[PDB]
């Protein structure tokens, strides 16, 4: 019942930060309830 | 409190809390994912925060006030997602986004996998604005993951009587 934020920190980006991830590209449909689905 | 920054969302039940989400607070106004609060007002210290705006098929909802957030990935750039796990340091990770490519248009989109809870963490440009939300995506085949990165709109202020 009780949903609460608490402070995480400052919004900055990071000079040194590790770097990941490919960059995909994919075919995608958005529906009304914003459900992504693959093509 | 509604100092800028980044926050967990979390919830209380009878034992302990549970992180379920994240969000952003800029201006005086908590920005974060529909699936995280499903729309439902938030606790911040002693005072309520009520839902003002929201879009579930963006899958974004703003508290006290309309969305501020109007940075866009200039698409060329890598970005980076300041996650903030369940139980975790807020930590910033680099990427160069992939697309979504929908009947509608492109969107930036990360392939970067976290807990669910992670949901809501910004995704920023080297300015350190911050160009999205993290945490509505697919599951590609291997079982991995990609996010859109969500932004809305900042609209313009609305006339007074
Ligand atoms: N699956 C991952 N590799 N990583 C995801 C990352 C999640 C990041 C934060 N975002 C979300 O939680 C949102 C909430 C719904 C928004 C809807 N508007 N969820 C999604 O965007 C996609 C939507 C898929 C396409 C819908 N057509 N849902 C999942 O991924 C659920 C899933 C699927 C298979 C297996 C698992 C969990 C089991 N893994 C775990 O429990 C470990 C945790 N990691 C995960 O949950």
């Amino acid at each position: 019942v009780d949903m609460y934020i608490e402070r995480a920190g400052d919004i900055t980006w990071e000079k040194d930060a590790e770097v990941t991830g490919n960059s995909p590209r994919l075919d995608v449909a958005l529906d009304e309830s914003g459900d992504f689905s693959l093509v | 409190e509604t100092t800028d920054g980044v926050y967990r969302v979390m919830t209380r039940r009878l034992l302990g809390s549970t992180q379920v989400g994240v969000g952003v607070m800029q201006e005086g106004v908590f920005h974060t994912m529909w699936h995280v609060t499903k729309g439902a007002a938030l606790r911040s210290g002693e005072g309520r925060l009520d839902p003002y705006w929201g879009d579930v098929k963006q899958d974004l909802v703003s508290y006290c006030g309309p969305w501020k957030l109007d940075a866009a990935w200039d698409g060329l750039s890598e970005v980076q997602l300041l996650a903030v796990p369940p139980g975790e340091r807020a930590k910033n990770i680099q990427t160069l986004p992939g697309i979504f490519k929908t009947k509608d248009g492109d969107i930036g989109a990360v392939a970067l996998d976290y807990p669910a809870g992670t949901s809501g963490s910004p995704i920023l440009d080297k300015c350190g604005r911050v160009i999205g939300l993290y945490g509505n995506g697919v599951v590609i085949k291997n079982g991995s993951y990609v996010s859109a990165i969500t932004q809305g709109k900042r609209e313009e202020e609305t006339p007074v009587e």
